[PDB]
């Protein structure tokens, strides 16, 4: 099912994920000429960016940090998470992230993604059932990456993750 | 450390090789059209000797009787264990039950492992497996705790081909059904074996096939181990249905190896992960001489 | 204007509805996997009386005999015209001389099925207006009125691309072999001739398929159905003859016991009258 997501730092952007990714921008234009989609009687949206590089997505999660500002964790349907950036800034302080591939030992279906409030570098994922596998993997962002940090939940299926904020 | 009895009631059947076309219709119906049947436990294994189908009662009503079809006179039950690798479950269950001269059939799956016992031999199971596992029985989707009531050699052959174990997205099977039907129905019309295993249990797919059959399918829609490891087979034969998985699991229980037991009407199989087969021809053979 | 006698020899079969399940394996074998069977003329029609099956000789050996299978005693051969007019040019003269003719129509061409014992009669009469050619080795070489029933259903004529068959094969299998057990007729037409696909199915069943892969008319036009009864196995002439006079476009499909005609939805209110005049 298609989903919506609000930008966490900017008050005028949001993305739409149904079969591809798309960046919009909340253009507040009532007393003007409407160029563009009709959100309401006083606002409109404009497509700033688009990307359709991945098939069979399952879940997304915004990045909670400040510098990259458009990092998106796309959890695919074969187990692997890929970090995708949907900006235009180019060389910021972290030009190395823009595309990773966190793969679990065996491939199942991904269900949920997450992010720590306090420490932004941790990303929990939830995967399906297996006979010899862990289901709750805590990675660290700093084919390529194959050793996660904390591995829990042996021989079970995890359907929802929520970091406690305490 | 808990034992679960499940609500499935299964029936074990053997189908002759030429007579597959007679029973084709229910087979494909059960495989690809879940909305048309009340089946929830279905599993199929193909061997050069014959075919094997494990199906519950609702699916059993769909098979027209004939002479190619042999039915075993028992209603097996399903047991599951939740907490514990293959060695642990083998050592903890198979050996004690075999001490009390009862037969057990093993079916494994990319997700879990299942154990089949006879319906009239349930008291003995509750007796012997009450000192480690907390036995719960699933009635109406709820585990009612079962209080502990005061109830007082065959030749070895090893093929030389490699096997790939994988699962599937249950939505994708429409894009594969045609390529699957060839391997199941139209291909079959000493140091090599033709082996195939398909099972659908509670909404999950597990498949066992050799690397030869694997190139036929597109790679991106198959979900297997990333490193690309393969397996190898060991098989021992005998009489058709004190069990035969014992004579493999027991001797293999004196080590730590991840097995993949699959039981058939006449054979009794086991899979090891490639690197470890210079040792399972050691323990087995050296136990086949004393 | 030239006539062609093709290389195909066809047997026409009908299978009873209860006993279809025995013949699934040969049917799916023929219909879905080309590299396995050597066939070039396959077509199947669904009708409440029975299923109609007309295949060539190579595919005949696959079907085993049983108690729900009837086979016509004779052998047909396929004739094609290449250069409204068809009924006024081939059928009316053929029917005037007591020759039984079976007619199958496709989204690409029309096919006329005459008997093989009647070759001299079929081409001594028709040769005055047509140039007759026979295809050898792939190279051409010179040489009791029944009542009319009007079902209320709707229909659509179709075609696909062969690369996309397995992406829909499951739905096809469902419709044919699983979704089965003075109106509301059940009619389905499928034919595979020289590597071409033609489908006729009602609009209700059309909704199940993904309506961007099936290729049809880019207007939305749908057809309507006219039926005539018959005991034997010349019945097709009783529609074509009295309907060629009005000069209307038709789409004929013939079965084991019945004859069918398809007319566009816009002018259905005249084909009924044309046969009411008689």
């Amino acid at each position: 099912k298609p989903d919506i997501l609000w930008a966490p730092h900017h008050v005028d952007r949001f993305v739409v994920c149904d079969s591809e990714l798309s960046l919009y921008h909340v253009e507040s234009t009532v007393n003007s000429e409407l160029k563009s989609l009709r959100l309401s009687e006083d606002s409109a949206a404009t497509l700033l960016s688009i990307n359709s590089d991945t098939p069979y997505m399952k879940c997304v999660a915004w990045y909670l940090n400040y510098d990259p500002e458009c990092l998106l964790a796309v959890g695919q349907a074969n187990g692997r998470v890929v970090l995708t950036s949907l900006g235009q800034d180019h060389n910021s302080k972290f030009k190395d992230l823009i595309g990773k591939e966190f793969v679990p030992k065996h491939a199942r279906q991904c269900n949920t993604l997450a992010w720590n409030p306090l420490d932004s570098n941790w990303l929990a994922a939830g995967l399906d059932k297996h006979r010899a596998d862990f289901s709750v993997l805590i990675w660290d962002i700093c084919l390529l990456v194959t050793k996660p940090l904390y591995e829990l939940g042996q021989n079970d299926a995890c359907l929802s993750l929520c970091w406690l904020p305490r | 450390m808990e034992l679960h009895i499940l609500e499935h009631r299964v029936r074990v059947l053997s189908v002759a090789r030429p007579g597959l076309w007679l029973y084709t219709h229910p087979l494909i119906k059960l495989l690809f059209l879940p909305r048309r049947s009340r089946c929830k436990f279905f599993s199929l294994t193909e061997t050069p000797e014959d075919y094997t189908l494990m199906v519950d009662e609702e699916g059993f009503k769909e098979l027209p009787p004939s002479e190619f079809l042999q039915v075993a006179e028992a209603t097996w039950l399903v047991l599951n264990v939740s907490s514990a690798g293959v060695t642990k479950i083998a050592r903890s269950v198979i050996a004690p039950l075999a001490e009390h001269h009862v037969s057990v059939l093993m079916l494994s799956t990319y997700q879990t492992d299942f154990i089949l016992v006879r319906e009239q031999d349930l008291s003995v199971v509750i007796h012997t497996l009450a000192q480690e596992f907390d036995i719960y029985r699933e009635v109406g989707g709820e585990p009612v705790p079962v209080t502990r009531d005061d109830s007082s050699v065959h030749p070895i052959q090893s093929p030389q081909n490699r096997f790939c174990v994988l699962t599937l997205d249950p939505e994708t099977l429409p894009a594969i059904a045609t390529t699957l039907i060839d391997v199941l129905f139209y291909s079959h019309s000493p140091s090599s074996i033709t082996f195939f295993a398909f099972s659908l249990i509670e909404g999950y797919i597990s498949i066992v096939m050799d690397a030869e059959t694997q190139k036929k399918f597109p790679s991106d829609l198959l979900l297997t181990s990333s490193s690309g490891e393969l397996w190898r087979m060991v098989r021992i034969g005998g009489q058709p249905l004190c069990g035969i998985v014992a004579q493999i699991a027991g001797p293999l229980a004196a080590a730590d190896i991840s097995a993949y037991y699959i039981s058939t009407f006449n054979f009794a199989h086991a899979l090891v992960p490639e690197d470890g087969i210079g040792s399972v021809i050691e323990v087995l053979q050296r136990r086949q001489e004393g």
